[PDB]
């Protein structure tokens, strides 16, 4: 129960960390695998739950595994051929492969599918799924914030308005932050839905309904941590801005 | 490459292939420590073109779900392929009713009927169907405790679902007649066959073709008809008369076995039937082990 949540303390000390990747540097590669997984999963047509599942499965396999023996091009791939499986969308093996090639070399071209360096390829995919799985003990059941801003969002009468803003603080929660390794995703939906009052000023405790265990100096403190990231990220606040 | 959540499955020692013969690979094993004895299934990866099974991914992931007294328990996930581990059963309703030593008292049928009905009326409870119900799927315990298993076809509901379920002899009328909208009811219809079959120690309907299974379970309830069953087009009592007897047992077996799945009475109700609830009230299982 609290095998796949984390201490700020178990986040310094990961194994990424033990071979010399600095914080930052990891944040990075974890935000890398966060948009190539993204960029996969929107060519290959998958939901946005399907990308969000595999990117909770990246996040948790590198707190056993270390980014400088398993690159996120090669882990994002596997994760996302496995979470599209495991979400009922389950996209072919060479399909996966093709889309993955495409992203990360967008100016190369596909090789013989009958060579022996892409029927590598190929195994290396499978390969790295049977690790994930292994890494992750068979744990596939992923909890995802989103059905719980839904929640909240009524339960407050939010806008239209309100409640997109809330998915999106949520969708980029999980590209931007480690929360899915430090909080249930019922107390990620209310800084989500919190931050997005604060940036529509809009005032309606609310979240006493949600979680017991969640207090305003977390909530503030969370969504500062939020609110910088989405700042340090170029054109992502755009889309959230009232340009009237 | 660490693997903190994973053990090697050497941990258990191999017993006894018990057995290929009941759909696939599954091995009794010991604890090399505890000496617990379990049930190890291998993935099997013949013609396993996209990685691993997504099968397997619903079966693991519906197990790890599912937890409750009368469904079958999985322990972990073992590494070497891979294995699902489960705590070992030692009888299962078809070997039971297939030896003549064996011997259910009325007591004891109703025993085995209210857990039966009691794990479905959870996993449907969970949004689950089963979709495989057959006497050789329900296990029993040491102790007299009912397991189902074999989660291997089953699958989440909530509809085009696939047509190509449920062994022919526990099929339902619904889907022989092509239905891709079913829900519960078609677990509760195989829970009709295997109730009839502990005394007739044998399927009720052995059909050779969807056709055959068709005919014979006509020949049964009646016939398929839009009187009887309202919409369909798109001598029960008589035959277990016999075998059976009591009153009370003869008739839920008729609510189990109704063609019109809207009709076709659930676990909730079953479980109410007065035949859990008149003498002689149902008892463990001691002595039928
Ligand atoms: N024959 C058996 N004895 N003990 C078992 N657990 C057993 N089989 N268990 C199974 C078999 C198949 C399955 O999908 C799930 C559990």
């Amino acid at each position: 129960n609290k095998r796949w949540y984390f201490t700020r303390e178990q986040l310094e000390n990961s194994p990424s960390r033990r071979f010399g990747v600095d914080p930052d540097k990891e944040l990075s590669y974890r935000q890398q695998a966060a948009n190539l997984l993204q960029d996969m999963g929107q060519r290959l047509n998958v939901s946005q739950l399907t990308i969000n599942t595999a990117i909770v499965y990246m996040h948790r396999f590198y707190m056993i595994q270390s980014f400088t023996q398993f690159p996120g091009n090669s882990v994002a791939p596997a994760a996302l051929f496995l979470a599209a499986k495991v979400e009922e969308q389950p996209k072919k093996l060479e399909h996966v492969i093709k889309v993955a090639h495409t992203c990360l070399h967008p100016q190369e071209s596909l090789p013989d599918t009958r060579s022996e360096a892409y029927l590598q390829q190929v195994q290396d995919l499978v390969i790295l799924e049977s690790i994930i799985l292994q890494t992750l003990g068979f744990e596939l059941t992923i909890d995802h914030p989103h059905t719980h801003v839904v929640k909240c969002t009524q339960l407050v009468r939010a806008s239209k308005d309100l409640a997109q803003t809330s998915y999106f603080m949520a969708t980029n929660s999980l590209h931007l932050t480690t929360f899915s390794l430090q909080y249930t995703p019922p107390v990620v939906a209310c800084v989500c839905i919190h931050l997005a009052c604060k940036w529509s000023n809009w005032e309606i405790h609310w979240w006493e309904y949600v979680d017991a265990t969640v207090t305003l100096e977390l909530l503030d403190e969370l969504t500062h941590e939020l609110l910088q990231i989405l700042e340090k990220t170029p054109n992502r606040l755009k889309r959230i801005w009232n340009w009237r | 490459v660490e693997c903190p959540f994973c053990d090697e499955v050497s941990k258990y020692e191999k017993l006894a292939k018990i057995g290929q013969g009941t759909f696939g690979e599954v091995f009794k094993a010991r604890h090399r420590k505890t000496g617990q004895k379990v049930a190890l299934k291998k993935v099997l990866m013949e013609n396993e073109k996209e990685g691993f099974p997504i099968t397997a991914l619903r079966e693991i992931k519906i197990l790890q779900l599912l937890k409750h007294e009368n469904v079958v328990n999985l322990i972990e996930i073992c590494r070497t392929s891979i294995y699902l581990v489960f705590d070992f059963c030692e009888h299962d309703l078809a070997g039971l009713l297939s030896n003549v030593l064996v011997k259910f008292t009325l007591s004891e049928i109703k025993r085995v009927m209210q857990m039966l009905l009691n794990g479905l009326y959870y996993i449907h409870r969970n949004k689950i169907l089963h979709r495989d119900m057959k006497a050789a799927n329900v296990l029993i315990t040491r102790d007299g405790v009912l397991k189902l298993a074999d989660f291997g076809l089953a699958r989440a509901f909530s509809n085009r679902y696939t047509n190509r379920v449920v062994t022919l002899w526990y099929r339902p009328p619904e889907l022989l007649l092509g239905e891709r909208d079913y829900g519960p009811p078609i677990d509760l219809w195989g829970a009709g066959c295997i109730m009839a079959e502990m005394w007739t120690r044998s399927p009720i309907m052995q059909g050779n073709t969807e056709q055959h299974q068709l005919a014979l379970i006509s020949q049964l309830c009646g016939s398929i008809t839009p009187e009887v069953w309202p919409n369909v087009d798109n001598k029960v009592k008589d035959r277990l008369k016999a075998y059976v007897r009591d009153p009370y047992a003869l008739d839920l077996i008729d609510k189990l076995l109704v063609l019109d799945p809207a009709q076709r009475i659930d676990s909730d109700d079953a479980l109410n039937h007065d035949f859990f609830w008149s003498d002689p009230m149902p008892s463990d299982l001691k002595g039928m082990l």
